[PDB]
């Protein structure tokens, strides 16, 4: 029986992380909770009660935060959480013109094009520096490869655009195919960011994996997010050093229905399930999984932002009442 | 008579320059092709030659010149060299559904605006210590004012509404930041066009689920990359969309989406339509309107079979199934 740090975030937040909370309980998962606010503090850190907690823990689950610096870029930066991972795959109570959707975006975390460097050159000339360095293009590409084979996941692509940066692009292209040749079970190509946008909008079923740099993979993750219904149902991990993950919705605060009882947790329930399959725990993750598919399938308790009219405490009822069923 | 330069490129670009050529004859259009070629070497001695060529006819039509990303930096795209030393600052695609390529949807009709000489564009790299590289994203004042001069300028003229800038200026807060300000300048002389601006993430995520919301768009470089082609796919691919690079004096057309096809060369399968559209742009440019007007109709009439389809949208004709066709409809 292990524990989560869990950061319930704004707005909706605390709503939805009781939901899940309470769907976990359902489904007698053997997760206890550690609630933990963060709020930056100077010394511009996040309060080490939490630090310490998630770096005894490990595994954490965290709402969505309100928008001095990102709180997000705190926790990228203080547990080193370099790749983020991003399944996308088709709901079928929920259906959008892309029905057979089934990608992992895998996103390079630390710095690319969010180096946080630009320079006013001179008034009216502005340059913004895209970082790559040899070790966490390395670090990024091993982890999609192992992901690949950890998930039995079939092909990588990395996605790049090498042909106009030759050196950046093509350093990070360079490492993905020395990781290639060592996992050559996995089978890996090489594409285009502009071709992958051509081709994911006509038909997503060809591709599998797909590994890239921070900016591509920031526009790519949100490109696939609308191909299955958009933030309010994407689960979403950042893995980092230290084994350290943190799984989390992507979605907005949402502080107009904070307390009303109109939120929708698919989005932080699915991150929790990606938690659980993390940790191993693949049968509570596949109960917690298909029953809210089944709700979502039904749907008597469709929340209001999945064109229904139900509460927030419907569609987590309905949740907890259907995983109780598979026993 | 009028003298336009034509660059065959690599994959399939010889073979529908051919088409168009063919066209051109069946059409009686008054308009020589002289050709310049671009090999795979990296002395630059070829692309002179068709910058220089371009300067004395200042037309072109092109195909895509094949970038091999495994050469070293020093080994840069010539597309782009052609693009930035004409100074072609507009790249303008024009996305509109085709009522007889049914995707997976309806009533887009996209301008896309995007600066074409800048950005991530620049080719300024360096590796400061071993294995530490640096890519050097260029953002300036007079480049970004020149874009959305001509967005809103091109809104205006075509009866639009609404410019949208993409941008990243969250996180890229001064050199996206600098291009949003620049567009906000320009907005400030066309109050009748509504302003609006999305983070480029959000706009991927809108044209895949609402893609009917978007009227002009202007962005820097490479965001316009990313939805020149997001939006070719959503009105049916690569096959169908023509693009237009034009500097103050120069304009240059090919397909929007920039794309060799060394994959499907010389199999009779490439879909000719955008590049029969850039070469009615192109006649359009060279005010030889009744030469454009005949081609497009035809162009979009054979397009309202289905047989004449090419692989790309679903059919199983060839290119010269769908030539023939295109020369049908053209009566004299
Ligand atoms: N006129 C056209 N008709 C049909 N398909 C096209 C056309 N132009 C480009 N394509 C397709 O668009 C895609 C991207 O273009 P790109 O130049 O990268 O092709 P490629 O490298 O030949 O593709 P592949 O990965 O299949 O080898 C390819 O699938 C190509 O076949
Ligand atoms: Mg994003
Ligand atoms: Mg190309």
């Amino acid at each position: 029986v292990q524990t989560v740090t869990l950061i319930p975030g704004d707005g909706i937040g605390p709503e939805i992380s009781a939901a899940v909370m309470k769907i976990f309980d359902a489904a007698k998962a053997p997760i206890q909770w550690e609630e933990r606010n963060v709020t930056a503090i100077q010394g511009w850190m996040i309060p080490s009660e939490a630090k310490e907690s998630m770096d005894k823990n490990k595994m954490g689950l965290k709402g969505p935060l309100k928008t001095h610096p990102s709180m997000n870029l705190l926790l990228r930066k203080t547990f080193d959480l370099y790749a983020n991972v991003r399944p996308c795959v088709s709901i079928e109570g929920y259906k959008t013109p892309y029905t057979d959707v089934n990608i992992v975006t895998i996103r390079e975390n630390t710095e690319g094009e969010y180096s946080g460097i630009e320079h006013v050159i001179v008034d009216g000339v502005v340059q913004s520096i895209k970082l790559i360095t040899e070790g966490a293009s390395k670090r990024i590409a091993e982890f999609a490869f192992e992901y690949a084979r950890n998930n039995h996941r079939s092909n990588v692509t990395a996605v790049h655009k090498a042909n106009i940066m030759r050196m950046s692009d093509g350093l990070f292209l360079q490492k993905c195919r020395e990781v290639a040749e060592s996992c050559k079970d996995i089978k890996f190509n090489e594409m285009y960011l502009d071709t992958v946008c051509l081709n994911m909008v006509q038909d997503p079923s060809q591709f599998d994996v797909l590994v890239m740099p921070n900016l591509y993979g920031d526009i790519l993750s949100d490109l696939c997010a609308g191909l299955i219904g958009g933030l309010g149902v994407t689960p979403s991990g950042n893995i980092g050093a230290n084994g350290v993950a943190i799984f989390e919705s992507v979605h907005g605060t949402a502080p107009d229905i904070a307390g009303k009882d109109m939120a929708n947790p698919t989005a932080l329930l699915l991150s929790a399930v990606m938690m659980l399959r993390h940790m191993g725990l693949f049968d509570h993750a596949a109960r917690i999984e298909a029953a809210c598919f089944a709700t979502i399938k039904d749907g008597k308790s469709l929340t209001k932002d999945l064109g229904g009219n139900a509460k927030c405490s419907d569609f987590t009822e309905e949740i907890c009442r259907r995983v109780k069923d598979l026993d | 008579r009028h003298t336009v330069t034509m660059i065959p490129g690599d994959g399939i670009g010889p073979e529908l320059m051919l088409h168009v050529k063919s066209v051109f004859r069946h059409a009686c259009v008054p308009v020589d092709f002289e050709e310049v070629h671009v090999s795979s070497n990296a002395d630059e001695e070829d692309i002179r030659n068709a910058i220089m060529a371009i300067r004395r006819n200042r037309v072109a039509l092109k195909g895509n010149i094949e970038t091999n990303h495994n050469l070293p930096p020093s080994h840069k795209s010539r597309n782009n060299i052609l693009r930035t030393s004409l100074d072609l600052y507009a790249n303008v695609i024009h996305c509109k559904s085709l009522p007889g390529v049914v995707t997976r949807h309806k009533d887009i009709d996209i301008l896309i605006v995007r600066e074409n000489t800048e950005g991530e564009y620049s080719s300024l790299e360096h590796e400061s210590v071993a294995g530490v590289v640096e890519s050097l994203k260029i953002i300036t004042k007079a480049k970004s004012l020149r874009i959305a001069e001509y967005a809103f300028k091109l809104a205006q003229e075509s009866g639009r509404k609404k410019v949208t800038a993409v941008h990243k200026a969250n996180i890229m807060k001064l050199g996206d930041g600098l291009f949003l300000q620049c567009c906000r300048e320009v907005a400030a002389r066309y109050p009748q066009i509504t302003f609006e601006n999305m983070i480029v993430d959000n706009t991927t995520m809108q044209l895949v689920s609402r893609p009917q919301q978007f009227d002009v768009m202007v962005m820097p470089n490479l965001y316009g990359n990313i939805v020149n082609n997001v939006c070719a796919g959503l009105v049916g691919g690569p096959g169908l969309v023509a693009g237009a690079n034009y500097g103050h004096v120069y304009a240059v057309f090919e397909t929007a989406t920039r794309n060799t096809g060394k994959s499907i060369a010389n199999k009779n399968i490439a879909n000719p339509t955008a590049t029969l559209l850039a070469s009615c742009m192109m006649l359009d440019h060279l005010k030889l309107h009744s030469y454009a007007t005949s081609i497009r109709k035809a162009v979009l009439a054979s397009m309202d079979n289905e047989n004449m389809h090419t692989p790309d949208i679903g059919g199983q004709g060839t290119t010269s199934e769908a030539i023939q066709d295109v020369i049908r409809h053209i009566r004299v």
